[PDB]
């Protein structure tokens, strides 16, 4: 009904910008202490 | 020539105008997409980028190295787009500078005419006035 939504900015912060009609899938990456060593690509599911 | 400048000159307008709001929306995946190196990502930007983007399509200078800068963008096999600008670039370059040039051409034309039949006039008055003074002679 009359949901809303509290947007945190310190453990978000900026959110990515998408448009309307676009075919589009997020890149992520792997992260071991602190430095980008490997893009992912596995089997991996996104939800609200 | 400034005064006989009427009519091209609103029509040149009105062509830049249809031309750069149909091409807003044309190459909307150029600036609206995350690719991180670009340069002419701000030429068709907004309305008024887009507006100073089909003036430098106008003056034709670097239109190899635009439509390489938009070749960034994803090809979908050219079907609609770099045809549309390529069309709008050469087709208004060529029909609004033929067109002035044809016209200015004209206004000069004509400056040597009127000039040409006033000194013509001018010739026709003198005969008439010598023969007249033959006249005049001969009626003393």
């Amino acid at each position: 009904d009359d949901l809303i939504v509290f947007y945190e900015y310190k453990d978000l912060g900026c959110p990515r910008l998408v448009y309307y009609d676009k075919p589009w899938k997020p890149v992520v990456e792997l992260w071991k202490n602190g430095i980008v060593e490997e893009i992912m690509n596995a089997e991996y599911v996104i939800s609200e | 020539a400034l005064k006989s400048m009427t009519f091209l000159l609103m029509l040149l307008l009105i062509f830049f105008y249809i031309f750069a709001v149909t091409g807003v929306y044309f190459f909307r995946e150029y600036s609206r997409s995350t690719i991180e190196g670009l340069e002419y990502n701000m030429f068709f930007s907004d309305l008024l980028n887009s507006l100073v983007t089909v003036f430098i399509l106008f003056t034709l200078d670097h239109w190899y190295a635009v439509l390489q800068d938009i070749w960034k963008v994803p090809e979908s096999s050219r079907v609609f787009s770099s045809i549309y600008v390529i069309l709008w670039l050469l087709l208004g370059s060529i029909i609004f500078r033929n067109i002035i040039v044809a016209m200015m051409v004209t206004n000069f034309q004509n400056i040597r005419s009127e000039l040409s039949e006033e000194m013509s006039h001018l010739e026709v008055q003198y005969k008439a006035d010598m023969f007249k003074q033959q006249i005049i002679q001969r009626r003393q």
